[PDB]
RNA sequence: ACCCACUCGGCACCUUACGAGAAAUCAAAGUCUUUGGGUUCUGGGGGGAGUAUGGUCGCAAGGCUGAAACUUAAAGGAAUUGACGGAAGGGCACCACCAGGAGUGGAGCCUGCGGCUUAAUUUGACCAACACGGGGAAACUCACCAGGUCCAGACACAAUAAGGAUUGACAGAUUGAGAGCUCUUUCUUGAUUUUGUGGGUGGUGGUGCAUGGCCGUUCUUAGUUGGUGGAGUGAUUUGUCUGCUUAAUUGCGAUAACGAACGAGACCUUAACCUACUAAAUAGUGGUGCUAGCAUUUGCUGGUUAUCCACUUCUUAGAGGGACUAUCGGUUUCAAGCCGAUGGAAGUUUGAGGCAAUAACAGGUCUGUGAUGCCCUUAGACGUUCUGGGCCGCACGCGCGCUACACUGACGGAGCCAGCGAGUCUAACCUUGGCCGAGAGGUCUUGGUAAUCUUGUGAAACUCCGUCGUGCUGGGGAUAGAGCAUUGUAAUUAUUGCUCUUCAACGAGGAAUUCCUAGUAAGCGCAAGUCAUCAGCUUGCGUUGAUUACGUCCCUGCCCUUUGUACACAC
């Protein structure tokens, strides 16, 4: 997907060693909540906000400054 | 993929190599009885061939050395 | 004769093993390293071999008893995972089939491959090789063949070294050659080199079965993994599952598992909708406001933001909205879902892609790489250049294709419509327009570094009106001859284009076999890539636009579960 190209950062690396040729490949995926640039969180993390739970009154009782 | 050897039809070729010649002040200029000497070569007419440009000799033509013209002892 | 409660003896069953066992399992196969109730028989790795011989019984067939030589590193038991099955159950795929369409296989030609030939006809690859190596090679490319140069042999050491160590050379032999390559007599330069010894550098030399990277394939599927816990001595297993559902290990759920991860989905690009927003001589429309050209109680057009006003429906691109199977009706372990209708631009994940897990293959590439180990070679080179040739060579076999077999047509006139692109000033790119030429093309200019110009790429199929008239015919245009041009130093083995002439097979193609379910098949052309020149190739684009089926597991296969296995190099 997508993410990949956002989040995901790859380097390939030759080593000549005295037997032959030795591939290194890194992969790192770095934190989405972290940086200020692009998306900020992967897709379909959907995050909800709590409800701030209030009681209800019985009574109507007007109030007047 | 495998490979022959080579083989030629014709004999190896030397690389030519510089005259030996203990000749370097023998045949270039000539001193007289008192002193005086003038310079027996010829000089070439293009500018870009120096003073010392020393016209070489053959047969039937004078050979520069630097520029390359060909001239007559017999002109 | 039934019922209930017992009891002794018997054939047996169910649960679990506290116990035993290598385990399968076992109420005995328990009371076994905590080893002893009594007693009979049998075995000592696999074969040779229940063979030979002797004895004994039998009418015989044969039975009972029963070796050795020699040979050999396993044979064997139970269980695990996978794989396989002409095993079962459940799903799925147009690289499978059904119903069909278009075909291919038959012809000529183009191209790739094999084989032959050749100095060479370089070479890799054999579903997942064969218009593939972006591989459409005149030179180059090039790796091959016949020859000619050159060192672009760095550095260290030693030797030669006052004209030397060294080059370079006009002409004349010579060489295909104006390569001083080798020479013919002899001049230039000057510690830059030569020679030898180590060493180094190149190599489209070998090894892809030593490697990296990349790509393809397994595998277009839904699959894969650890933490803690449970089961098992263990390899392993559960989690990751009966059922229903989904394209989906997608969910409903069930549940010795719980809670997680990757993959799927989500995501991103593109394609459709927006009379909503923001606006635009690099896009348009109107007002013709401005002159106006042509016909006429008003139409079609010209120049239209430095002649001018407006205004974004169409065009463009930013921010956004819009679909979430919405609503409704049915059906369902009435849950996940599914099927119809109505709305809507859009209701197969709305269409198409991009990205894409674990494990792997001795899959391909050392000929993309100044990615690379090792081996070989390195001055008469397997290094590098230059000339010429080959890669294209034809008794033949095969795979991609192109053009056809005609009247649903060919030819002629006229009509006359796209979309995706690309384009030069570090040099000649896209080219309008005028003139010349039958043509291909030539010439003089212009515009365009580009929503500005090429270009409305006025493409082709197609449409309408005519010639033809079922005759291999005016279908077909292979082969071949003559001439005219363009690209290129160079066109012969004909680069390609054009004109005239020649006018072959082919009358729909055996066995067999490919692709495909809607703007899709098929027809048709166009742009881009490769490109000095060369498309019958590819990548995309649009124009015209069907038939058939919304299914099945018969063939070919894919996934899950169960089961068998003497398979694990895995049928
Ligand atoms: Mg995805
Ligand atoms: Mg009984
Ligand atoms: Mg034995
Ligand atoms: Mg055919
Ligand atoms: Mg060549
Ligand atoms: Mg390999
Ligand atoms: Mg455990
Ligand atoms: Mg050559
Ligand atoms: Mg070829
Ligand atoms: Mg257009
Ligand atoms: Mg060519
Ligand atoms: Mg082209
Ligand atoms: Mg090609």
């Amino acid at each position: 997907g997508q993410p990949v190209n956002d989040f995901i950062d790859t380097a390939t690396r030759h080593v000549l060693m005295r037997q032959g040729v030795l591939g290194i490949k890194v992969k790192i995926m770095r934190d989405p909540a972290k940086s200020r640039t692009g998306p900020k969180a992967l897709p379909d993390a959907v995050t909800i906000i709590e409800p701030k739970e209030e009681e209800p009154i019985l009574a109507p009782s007007v109030k007047d400054y | 993929k495998k490979r022959k050897k080579k083989v030629y039809t014709t004999p190896k070729k030397i690389k030519h190599k510089h005259k030996k010649v203990k000749l370097a002040v023998l045949s270039y200029y000539k001193v007289d009885a008192e002193g005086k000497v003038t310079k027996l070569r010829r000089e070439c007419s293009n500018p870009t061939c120096g003073a010392g440009v020393f016209l070489a000799n053959h047969k039937d033509r004078l050979y520069c050395g630097k520029c390359h013209s060909v001239y007559k002892v017999n002109a």
